[PDB]
Protein backbone atom coordinates (compact mmCIF):
# COMPACT_ATOMS: atom_id res chain seq x y z
CA UNK A 1 0.00 0.00 0.00
CA UNK A 2 0.61 3.72 0.06
CA UNK A 3 1.17 5.27 3.05
CA UNK A 4 2.14 9.18 3.96
CA UNK A 5 3.74 9.31 7.33
CA UNK A 6 3.91 12.61 9.75
CA UNK A 7 5.80 12.77 13.31
CA UNK A 8 6.28 15.92 15.79
CA UNK A 9 8.81 15.17 18.17
CA UNK A 10 9.77 17.48 21.21
CA UNK A 11 12.53 16.53 22.86
CA UNK A 12 14.14 18.11 25.93
CA UNK A 13 17.67 17.71 26.44
CA UNK A 14 19.09 17.54 30.45
CA UNK A 15 22.56 17.92 31.54
CA UNK A 16 23.54 18.22 34.94
CA UNK A 17 20.03 17.95 36.33
CA UNK A 18 18.32 21.18 35.10
CA UNK A 19 21.21 23.12 34.74
CA UNK A 20 21.38 22.95 31.65
CA UNK A 21 17.94 22.75 29.56
CA UNK A 22 17.30 22.50 25.72
CA UNK A 23 14.22 22.13 23.80
CA UNK A 24 14.85 20.92 20.08
CA UNK A 25 10.86 20.09 18.63
CA UNK A 26 11.27 18.42 15.13
CA UNK A 27 8.76 18.45 12.03
CA UNK A 28 9.11 15.29 10.58
CA UNK A 29 7.83 13.90 7.05
CA UNK A 30 8.15 10.42 6.33
CA UNK A 31 11.68 9.96 7.78
CA UNK A 32 12.79 13.67 6.44
CA UNK A 33 13.02 16.71 9.24
CA UNK A 34 12.13 19.62 7.21
CA UNK A 35 11.42 21.93 10.04
CA UNK A 36 12.59 21.88 13.44
CA UNK A 37 12.85 24.95 16.88
CA UNK A 38 15.92 24.63 18.78
CA UNK A 39 16.24 26.75 22.03
CA UNK A 40 19.67 26.92 21.52
CA UNK A 41 18.48 29.03 17.84
CA UNK A 42 16.29 30.86 19.62
CA UNK A 43 13.75 30.92 16.14
CA UNK A 44 12.59 28.04 13.50
CA UNK A 45 15.02 26.88 10.83
CA UNK A 46 13.86 24.83 7.56
CA UNK A 47 16.33 21.56 7.76
CA UNK A 48 16.07 20.65 4.16
CA UNK A 49 14.03 22.97 0.97
CA UNK A 50 10.81 21.41 2.24
CA UNK A 51 10.74 23.70 5.25
CA UNK A 52 11.19 27.51 4.73
CA UNK A 53 7.19 28.00 4.08
CA UNK A 54 6.51 26.52 7.42
CA UNK A 55 9.63 27.91 8.82
CA UNK A 56 9.06 31.49 7.53
CA UNK A 57 5.30 31.60 8.05
CA UNK A 58 5.86 30.07 11.85
CA UNK A 59 8.74 32.92 12.75
CA UNK A 60 6.65 36.04 11.44
CA UNK A 61 4.17 35.42 13.71
CA UNK A 62 5.04 36.83 16.80
CA UNK A 63 2.51 34.84 19.16
CA UNK A 64 3.79 31.30 17.72
CA UNK A 65 7.61 32.04 18.55
CA UNK A 66 6.62 33.14 22.25
CA UNK A 67 4.36 30.08 23.05
CA UNK A 68 7.72 27.52 21.56
CA UNK A 69 10.13 29.57 23.48
CA UNK A 70 8.15 29.06 26.87
CA UNK A 71 7.76 25.61 26.20
CA UNK A 72 11.36 25.40 27.61
CA UNK A 73 9.79 26.24 30.74
CA UNK A 74 6.54 25.07 30.44
CA UNK A 75 6.72 21.49 29.27
CA UNK A 76 10.91 20.89 29.80
CA UNK A 77 11.05 22.55 32.85
CA UNK A 78 8.05 21.36 34.28
CA UNK A 79 7.85 18.49 33.56
CA UNK A 80 11.38 17.47 34.54
CA UNK A 81 10.31 18.62 38.20
CA UNK A 82 7.91 15.42 38.24
CA UNK A 83 10.29 13.12 36.66
CA UNK A 84 12.06 13.62 39.93
CA UNK A 85 9.57 12.15 42.00
CA UNK A 86 8.74 9.40 40.03
CA UNK A 87 10.75 8.18 37.24
CA UNK A 88 14.36 9.34 38.92
CA UNK A 89 13.66 7.71 41.96
CA UNK A 90 12.99 4.07 40.28
CA UNK A 91 15.37 1.69 42.07
CA UNK A 92 14.98 -1.81 40.77
CA UNK A 93 17.44 -4.47 41.82
CA UNK A 94 19.22 -6.57 39.80
CA UNK A 95 18.90 -10.56 39.68
CA UNK A 96 22.56 -12.01 38.62
CA UNK A 97 23.20 -15.65 38.49
CA UNK A 98 25.87 -17.53 36.74
CA UNK A 99 25.51 -20.44 33.75
CA UNK A 100 27.43 -22.47 31.65
CA UNK A 101 32.08 -20.62 28.70
CA UNK A 102 30.29 -18.81 31.62
CA UNK A 103 28.00 -16.31 31.31
CA UNK A 104 27.04 -13.38 34.44
CA UNK A 105 23.54 -13.41 33.71
CA UNK A 106 22.31 -9.84 35.30
CA UNK A 107 18.31 -9.46 34.92
CA UNK A 108 15.85 -6.66 35.70
CA UNK A 109 17.69 -3.58 36.87
CA UNK A 110 16.56 0.07 36.50
CA UNK A 111 18.26 2.50 35.92
CA UNK A 112 21.26 1.58 32.91
CA UNK A 113 23.97 2.01 35.46
CA UNK A 114 25.36 -1.44 36.07
CA UNK A 115 29.25 -2.74 36.60
CA UNK A 116 29.87 -6.12 35.87
CA UNK A 117 33.62 -7.58 37.25
CA UNK A 118 34.58 -10.99 36.71
CA UNK A 119 37.19 -12.61 39.27
CA UNK A 120 39.59 -15.46 38.69
CA UNK A 121 40.46 -16.84 42.06
CA UNK A 122 42.01 -13.56 43.38
CA UNK A 123 42.64 -11.82 40.44
CA UNK A 124 39.98 -9.78 38.40
CA UNK A 125 39.56 -10.73 34.89
CA UNK A 126 40.36 -8.08 32.42
CA UNK A 127 40.91 -9.81 28.95
CA UNK A 128 39.03 -12.27 27.97
CA UNK A 129 35.29 -10.45 28.85
CA UNK A 130 32.61 -10.21 26.23
CA UNK A 131 29.82 -7.88 27.31
CA UNK A 132 26.69 -7.73 25.31
CA UNK A 133 25.56 -4.04 25.17
CA UNK A 134 22.29 -3.04 27.58
CA UNK A 135 19.22 -5.16 26.47
CA UNK A 136 16.17 -2.91 27.02
CA UNK A 137 13.36 -5.15 27.67
CA UNK A 138 10.75 -2.12 27.35
CA UNK A 139 9.00 -2.64 30.61
CA UNK A 140 11.32 0.04 32.18
CA UNK A 141 13.90 -2.92 33.13
CA UNK A 142 17.19 -3.73 31.76
CA UNK A 143 19.16 -6.93 31.09
CA UNK A 144 23.03 -7.75 30.48
CA UNK A 145 24.89 -10.50 29.75
CA UNK A 146 28.56 -10.67 30.52
CA UNK A 147 31.01 -13.28 29.45
CA UNK A 148 34.26 -14.95 30.65
CA UNK A 149 36.30 -16.87 27.59
CA UNK A 150 37.96 -19.29 29.98
CA UNK A 151 37.31 -21.90 32.26
CA UNK A 152 40.76 -23.77 32.06
CA UNK A 153 41.58 -25.03 36.08
CA UNK A 154 39.54 -27.29 38.45
CA UNK A 155 40.56 -25.77 41.74
CA UNK A 156 39.83 -22.27 40.66
CA UNK A 157 36.65 -20.53 41.69
CA UNK A 158 34.87 -17.83 39.55
CA UNK A 159 32.81 -14.86 40.67
CA UNK A 160 31.17 -12.17 39.35
CA UNK A 161 30.58 -8.73 41.18
CA UNK A 162 27.65 -6.68 40.05
CA UNK A 163 27.60 -3.13 40.87
CA UNK A 164 24.33 -0.71 41.07
CA UNK A 165 22.77 2.48 42.00
CA UNK A 166 20.14 0.19 43.89
CA UNK A 167 22.64 -1.77 45.78
CA UNK A 168 24.70 0.07 48.92
CA UNK A 169 26.84 -3.42 48.65
CA UNK A 170 27.44 -5.05 45.51
CA UNK A 171 25.90 -8.70 44.19
CA UNK A 172 28.55 -11.62 44.73
CA UNK A 173 27.98 -14.66 42.61
CA UNK A 174 30.06 -17.87 42.91
CA UNK A 175 30.49 -21.08 40.38
CA UNK A 176 32.69 -23.85 40.62
CA UNK A 177 33.81 -26.79 38.93
CA UNK B 1 -1.19 18.17 41.20
CA UNK B 2 0.62 19.31 38.24
CA UNK B 3 -0.84 18.22 35.26
CA UNK B 4 1.92 17.35 32.63
CA UNK B 5 1.73 18.91 29.38
CA UNK B 6 3.58 18.68 25.92
CA UNK B 7 4.82 20.57 23.09
CA UNK B 8 1.74 22.13 21.10
CA UNK B 9 3.00 21.98 17.40
CA UNK B 10 2.77 24.57 14.58
CA UNK B 11 0.24 24.66 11.70
CA UNK B 12 1.10 24.99 8.27
CA UNK B 13 -0.44 27.69 6.09
CA UNK B 14 -1.31 25.25 3.06
CA UNK B 15 -5.39 25.24 3.34
CA UNK C 1 24.14 12.49 18.37
CA UNK C 2 23.38 15.15 21.16
CA UNK C 3 25.08 14.50 24.60
CA UNK C 4 22.60 14.81 27.78
CA UNK C 5 22.38 13.03 31.03
CA UNK C 6 18.88 12.45 30.07
CA UNK C 7 16.73 12.80 26.81
CA UNK C 8 12.66 13.28 27.31
CA UNK C 9 10.27 12.60 24.55
CA UNK C 10 7.39 15.06 25.88
CA UNK C 11 5.40 14.57 22.70
CA UNK C 12 6.09 11.70 20.41
CA UNK C 13 3.80 12.51 17.71
CA UNK C 14 2.72 10.64 15.26
CA UNK C 15 -0.20 10.50 12.27
CA UNK C 16 0.23 8.51 8.76
CA UNK C 17 -2.73 7.88 6.09
CA UNK C 18 -2.59 4.25 6.03
CA UNK C 19 -6.12 3.25 7.60
CA UNK C 20 -5.99 6.84 9.27
CA UNK C 21 -4.20 5.78 12.39
CA UNK C 22 -1.92 8.01 14.88
CA UNK C 23 -0.14 7.97 18.24
CA UNK C 24 0.50 10.18 21.36
CA UNK C 25 3.20 9.18 23.78
CA UNK C 26 5.33 10.58 25.76
CA UNK C 27 9.33 8.75 26.45
CA UNK C 28 11.63 9.09 28.96
CA UNK C 29 15.24 7.61 28.45
CA UNK C 30 14.01 5.19 26.24
CA UNK C 31 11.16 4.31 27.83
CA UNK C 32 7.49 5.03 27.48
CA UNK C 33 5.83 6.94 30.23
CA UNK C 34 2.13 6.69 28.77
CA UNK C 35 0.25 6.13 25.57
CA UNK C 36 -3.23 7.70 24.96
CA UNK C 37 -6.06 5.46 23.88
CA UNK C 38 -7.04 7.98 20.82
CA UNK C 39 -10.71 6.83 20.53
CA UNK C 40 -11.39 5.39 24.31
CA UNK C 41 -9.77 9.24 24.77
CA UNK C 42 -7.52 7.87 28.14
CA UNK C 43 -3.99 8.34 29.24
CA UNK C 44 -2.52 4.98 29.90
CA UNK C 45 0.22 5.26 31.77
CA UNK C 46 3.21 2.14 32.15
CA UNK C 47 3.60 1.89 35.30
CA UNK C 48 1.72 1.78 38.68
CA UNK C 49 4.14 4.90 40.16
CA UNK C 50 2.80 6.76 37.21
CA UNK C 51 -0.97 6.38 37.87
CA UNK C 52 -0.29 7.26 41.54
CA UNK C 53 1.21 10.38 40.65
CA UNK C 54 0.79 11.68 37.47
CA UNK C 55 -1.89 13.47 35.33
CA UNK C 56 -2.45 13.77 31.53
CA UNK C 57 -5.29 15.11 30.09
CA UNK C 58 -5.90 13.11 27.13
CA UNK C 59 -7.31 16.18 24.98
CA UNK C 60 -4.36 18.04 23.97
CA UNK C 61 -3.22 14.57 22.59
CA UNK C 62 -6.15 14.85 20.45
CA UNK C 63 -5.58 18.49 19.62
CA UNK C 64 -1.92 17.87 18.21
CA UNK C 65 -3.11 14.37 16.13
CA UNK C 66 -5.30 16.72 14.26
CA UNK C 67 -2.43 19.72 13.47
CA UNK C 68 -0.40 16.69 12.58
CA UNK C 69 -2.96 15.36 10.07
CA UNK C 70 -3.51 19.37 8.90
CA UNK C 71 -0.11 19.58 8.17
CA UNK C 72 0.72 15.97 6.59
CA UNK C 73 -1.52 17.38 4.32
CA UNK C 74 0.25 20.17 3.29
CA UNK C 75 3.28 18.48 3.30
CA UNK C 76 2.10 15.79 0.70
CA UNK C 77 1.36 18.58 -1.46
CA UNK C 78 4.44 20.00 -1.31
CA UNK C 79 6.34 17.21 -2.08
CA UNK C 80 4.53 16.09 -4.49
CA UNK C 81 2.91 12.85 -2.62
CA UNK C 82 6.26 11.64 -1.88
CA UNK C 83 5.51 8.24 0.17
CA UNK C 84 7.47 6.57 2.74
CA UNK C 85 9.92 3.71 2.00
CA UNK C 86 9.36 0.90 3.45
CA UNK C 87 12.22 -0.22 5.76
CA UNK C 88 13.45 -3.76 6.28
CA UNK C 89 12.52 -4.96 9.89
CA UNK C 90 15.06 -6.05 12.06
CA UNK C 91 13.67 -9.03 14.95
CA UNK C 92 15.18 -10.86 18.04
CA UNK C 93 13.99 -13.06 20.50
CA UNK C 94 15.27 -13.45 23.96
CA UNK C 95 13.65 -13.86 27.27
CA UNK C 96 13.52 -11.62 30.17
CA UNK C 97 15.31 -13.90 32.59
CA UNK C 98 17.47 -17.14 32.42
CA UNK C 99 14.87 -20.10 31.80
CA UNK C 100 14.53 -22.51 34.52
CA UNK C 101 12.24 -24.95 33.74
CA UNK C 102 9.56 -25.18 35.71
CA UNK C 103 9.75 -21.56 36.75
CA UNK C 104 7.57 -18.44 35.39
CA UNK C 105 9.43 -16.60 32.81
CA UNK C 106 8.41 -13.94 29.41
CA UNK C 107 9.62 -13.93 26.07
CA UNK C 108 10.44 -10.77 24.35
CA UNK C 109 10.31 -9.73 20.66
CA UNK C 110 12.10 -6.74 19.61
CA UNK C 111 11.55 -5.78 16.13
CA UNK C 112 13.65 -2.75 15.27
CA UNK C 113 13.82 -0.67 12.21
CA UNK C 114 9.98 0.17 11.54
CA UNK C 115 8.85 2.40 9.15
CA UNK C 116 6.28 3.32 8.04
CA UNK C 117 5.18 2.37 11.89
CA UNK C 118 2.54 -0.47 10.58
CA UNK C 119 3.52 -3.77 11.65
CA UNK C 120 1.99 -7.34 12.97
CA UNK C 121 3.36 -9.08 15.95
CA UNK C 122 1.81 -12.19 16.77
CA UNK C 123 3.27 -15.42 18.77
CA UNK C 124 2.49 -19.17 18.26
CA UNK C 125 3.25 -21.89 21.15
CA UNK C 126 4.06 -25.19 18.80
CA UNK C 127 1.41 -25.70 16.18
CA UNK C 128 -1.27 -23.36 17.41
CA UNK C 129 -1.81 -19.55 18.05
CA UNK C 130 -0.99 -17.98 21.34
CA UNK C 131 -3.50 -15.39 22.31
CA UNK C 132 -3.25 -15.33 26.21
CA UNK C 133 -0.33 -13.83 27.87
CA UNK C 134 0.46 -11.67 25.00
CA UNK C 135 0.87 -8.19 25.35
CA UNK C 136 2.84 -5.07 22.89
CA UNK C 137 4.23 -1.91 23.85
CA UNK C 138 3.30 1.05 21.29
CA UNK C 139 5.60 2.37 18.55
CA UNK C 140 9.11 3.74 20.18
CA UNK C 141 10.86 6.85 18.19
CA UNK C 142 14.20 6.30 17.69
CA UNK C 143 16.97 8.79 16.09
CA UNK C 144 16.58 8.19 12.98
CA UNK C 145 13.08 8.68 13.09
CA UNK C 146 11.90 5.01 12.42
CA UNK C 147 10.09 3.40 14.95
CA UNK C 148 10.92 0.06 17.47
CA UNK C 149 8.10 -2.39 18.95
CA UNK C 150 8.32 -5.04 21.75
CA UNK C 151 6.03 -7.98 22.27
CA UNK C 152 5.86 -10.01 25.08
CA UNK C 153 4.52 -14.07 25.86
CA UNK C 154 4.23 -14.81 29.19
CA UNK C 155 5.18 -18.86 29.84
CA UNK C 156 6.44 -21.29 31.68
CA UNK C 157 9.23 -23.01 30.14
CA UNK C 158 9.24 -26.85 29.61
CA UNK C 159 10.85 -29.74 27.66
CA UNK C 160 8.23 -29.90 24.40
CA UNK C 161 7.59 -26.15 23.79
CA UNK C 162 9.97 -23.79 21.06
CA UNK C 163 8.47 -20.85 20.62
CA UNK C 164 8.52 -18.45 17.40
CA UNK C 165 7.31 -14.75 16.99
CA UNK C 166 6.19 -13.75 13.31
CA UNK C 167 6.30 -10.34 11.99
CA UNK C 168 4.50 -9.33 9.23
CA UNK C 169 5.51 -5.71 7.50
CA UNK C 170 5.45 -4.20 4.16
CA UNK C 171 9.38 -4.25 3.81
CA UNK C 172 9.71 -7.99 4.54
CA UNK C 173 9.13 -9.95 1.34
CA UNK C 174 7.79 -12.78 3.34
CA UNK C 175 6.50 -12.84 7.36
CA UNK C 176 9.40 -13.39 9.65
CA UNK C 177 9.78 -16.30 12.03
CA UNK C 178 12.15 -15.59 14.84
CA UNK C 179 13.21 -18.55 16.70
CA UNK C 180 13.76 -19.22 20.48
CA UNK C 181 15.06 -22.73 21.96
CA UNK C 182 14.53 -23.17 25.57
CA UNK C 183 17.91 -25.41 25.69
C1 LIG D 1 -1.58 -7.37 9.43
O1 LIG D 1 -2.73 -8.22 9.57
C2 LIG D 1 -3.92 -7.71 8.93
C3 LIG D 1 -5.03 -8.67 9.27
O2 LIG D 1 -5.26 -8.74 10.67
C4 LIG D 1 -3.68 -7.56 7.43
O3 LIG D 1 -4.83 -7.01 6.82
C5 LIG D 1 -2.47 -6.67 7.19
O4 LIG D 1 -2.18 -6.61 5.79
C6 LIG D 1 -1.25 -7.19 7.94
N1 LIG D 1 -0.11 -6.31 7.76
C7 LIG D 1 0.97 -6.63 7.05
C8 LIG D 1 0.96 -8.00 6.43
O5 LIG D 1 1.91 -5.86 6.91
Amino acid sequence: PEDFVYQFKGMCYFTNGTERVRLVTRYIYNREEYARFDSDVGVYRAVTPLGPPAAEYWNSQKEVLERTRAELDTVCRHNYQLELRTTLQRRVEPTVTISPLLVCSVTDFYPAQIKVRWFRNDQEETTGVVSTPLIRNGDWTFQILVMLEMTPQRGDVYTCHVEHPSLQNPIIVEWRA
Amino acid sequence: GQVELGGGPGAESCQ
Amino acid sequence: DIVADHVASYGVNLYQSYGPSGQYSHEFDGDEEFYVDLERKETVWQLPLFRRFRRFDPQFALTNIAVLKHNLNCVIKRSNSTAATNEVPEVTVFSKSPVTLGQPNTLICLVDNIFPPVVNITWLSNGHSVTEGVSETSFLSKSDHSFFKISYLTFLPSADEIYDCKVEHWGLDEPLLKHWEPE
